[PDB]
């Protein structure tokens, strides 16, 4: 679980960089399908899949921004993220072991987009966060 | 891996015994039931809906039949398995687009499965042996995914 | 997240099988430390780490009345096993990977001796209690 | 482990730009704060209950270097990296009882704090092949737990 101090240094960080949310995706995704390229299966429906690409990029965009939902929903991820969580439970059935994937890409990106700003008590309390999304996600698959 | 010739002879021995028929669609039932978005690829199989369909659901579990069968051909090659599943793995990544991490999942389940049916025979050490005999299949299973 | 339905089915199955939580927990342990012999790291202090050996026994003894204690606490297992995760994280500091791997013999434990019991159903719903108390297991962690 | 020219090159290139004293301490530093578990190893070291106490514990600090020197063997021996570690294994598992999966952490924090020095030039490819390096040594350390 989140404590408020867990709750303050993700909303602190976010307020540092989610005006980087749309190229923190198009990285972290581009790294996901590079470096665990399995992961490439649940875009088959693609015309391709790589590296910042047109769909790559937008489909970023999109993964952050549920990032930013779930910080703005961070008090209480499971009922912020259920529309999301039917989504990827009924609809793409993405086995959770990939958000674990994805989410270790989006804390490469941030260790390399802001280094400054993500000390490790930045980075424990993210990771708990990206835990939490990941968790939250998962409620509707069983 | 470097099997031991004890390994090598339990394997042998789960493998000579194994009620295919009975394992296989209770493996693979199982495994849409406890693992549910496992169920990707299987939507022209019919209804799937709830437990009851998946385990009175005939064409899963000639689908289970056929994996159980899969591992055969491991069997006949221990030293030779990842080469043996080249073209399977194949198969999975580029024409079923199935993720491999399901790979785990399906063998956590064709153990448990196996459990139930061995009962106080399934020791730990057999356990060892089939599990380890289980990752490294899954293992080539993943193998070519590029 | 466990579900009204979830927590029927774990209560009705420690009902048929809680009784014989001892015998659960030696075979348990047992797995866990020869088929995951990285393991028996954390018991390096004991007289020695074999199955079934009296260690091994009294100490799963010790666990499934900790499962029987989450199944008492099911509808807050956060609160239900603070100290249980205090323990674990400061003088044990038992990595949480580890809990899935026993989780996992626990689950091949009782489909061996309870094969009728653990029906399909049983086990989703078990293994969802089992990843809830991992999770509050690991609660004082970090 | 088939290694590519690209991939040598990669890992060769980042072990001789590293600075051990500075990434070693930071990602052992990380490791203990993001993983406190890892804590388990580092009793005597004086007192680890605060971020700032970690990050400024020189005992930490020197074992961060010595971690990372620890992996200049596998630069050098990148074919043979099971038999490289597996006295290093042999003595993690008998002589310190260091949980592997432990391993898996560090490596992470290592990949964190290397692409937060390397910025932009810690391209997606060089993330794939620094990641698979530790992976293979990972590997190899944890090959001697019996
Ligand atoms: C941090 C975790 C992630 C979050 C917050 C997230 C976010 C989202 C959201 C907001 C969308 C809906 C887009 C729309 O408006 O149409 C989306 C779609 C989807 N996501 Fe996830 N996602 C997560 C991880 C994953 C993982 C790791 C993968 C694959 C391995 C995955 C695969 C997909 C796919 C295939 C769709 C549909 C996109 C399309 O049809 O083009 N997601 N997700
Ligand atoms: C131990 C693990 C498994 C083994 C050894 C295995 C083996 C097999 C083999 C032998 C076939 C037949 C090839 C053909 O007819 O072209 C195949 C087909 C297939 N497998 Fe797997 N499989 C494994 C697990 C998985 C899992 C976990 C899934 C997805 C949940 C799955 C999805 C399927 C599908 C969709 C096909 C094609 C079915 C059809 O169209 O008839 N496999 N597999
Ligand atoms: C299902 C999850 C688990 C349960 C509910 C649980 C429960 C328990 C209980 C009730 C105690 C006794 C605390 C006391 O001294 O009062 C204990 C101690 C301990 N547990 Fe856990 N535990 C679990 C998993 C494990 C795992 C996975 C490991 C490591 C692989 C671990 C290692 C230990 C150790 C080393 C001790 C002390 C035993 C001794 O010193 O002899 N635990 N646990
Ligand atoms: C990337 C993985 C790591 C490598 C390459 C590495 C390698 C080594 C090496 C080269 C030594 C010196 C052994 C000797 O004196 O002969 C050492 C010792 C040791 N390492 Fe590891 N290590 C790794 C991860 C860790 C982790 C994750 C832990 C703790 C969480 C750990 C705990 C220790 C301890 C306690 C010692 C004993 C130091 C001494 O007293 O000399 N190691 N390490
Ligand atoms: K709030
Ligand atoms: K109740």
């Amino acid at each position: 679980s989140l404590s408020d101090k867990d709750k303050a240094a993700v909303r602190a960080l976010w307020s540092k960089i989610g005006k980087s949310a749309d190229a923190i995706g198009n990285d972290a995704l581009s790294r996901m399908i590079v470096v665990y390229p399995q992961t490439k299966t649940y875009f088959s429906h693609w015309p391709d899949v790589t590296p910042g690409s047109p769909h790559i990029k937008a489909h970023g965009k999109k993964v952050m921004g549920g990032i930013a939902l779930a910080v703005s929903k961070i008090d209480d991820l499971k009922t912020g993220l259920m529309e999301l969580s039917e989504q990827h439970a009924y609809k793409l059935r993405v086995d959770p072991a990939n958000f674990k994937i994805l989410n270790h890409c989006i804390l490469v990106v941030i260790s390399t987009m802001f280094p400054k700003e993500f000390t490790p008590e930045a980075h424990v309390s993210l990771d708990k966060f990206l835990s939490g999304v990941a968790l939250a996600l998962a409620e509707r698959y069983r | 891996v470097e099997w031991t010739d004890k390994e090598r002879s339990i394997i042998s021995d789960i493998f000579s015994h194994m009620d295919y028929d009975d394992i296989g669609p209770k493996a693979l039932s199982r495994c849409l039931i406890v693992y549910p978005w496992t169920q990707r690829h299987f939507s022209g199989f019919g209804n799937l809906y709830n437990a009851e369909a998946i385990i009175g659901n005939a064409n899963v579990a000639a689908h289970g039949i056929k994996v159980l069968h899969g591992l055969d051909r491991g069997v006949k090659n221990m030293d030779n398995i990842a080469a043996t599943y080249a073209d399977l793995s194949t198969l999975h990544s580029e024409k079923l687009h199935v993720d491999p991490d399901n790979f785990k999942l399906l063998s956590d389940c064709i153990t448990i499965v196996l459990a139930a049916k061995m009962g106080h025979a399934f020791t730990a050490e057999t356990q060892g042996a089939f599990q380890k005999f289980l990752a490294v299949v899954v293992s080539a299973l993943g193998k070519q995914y590029h």
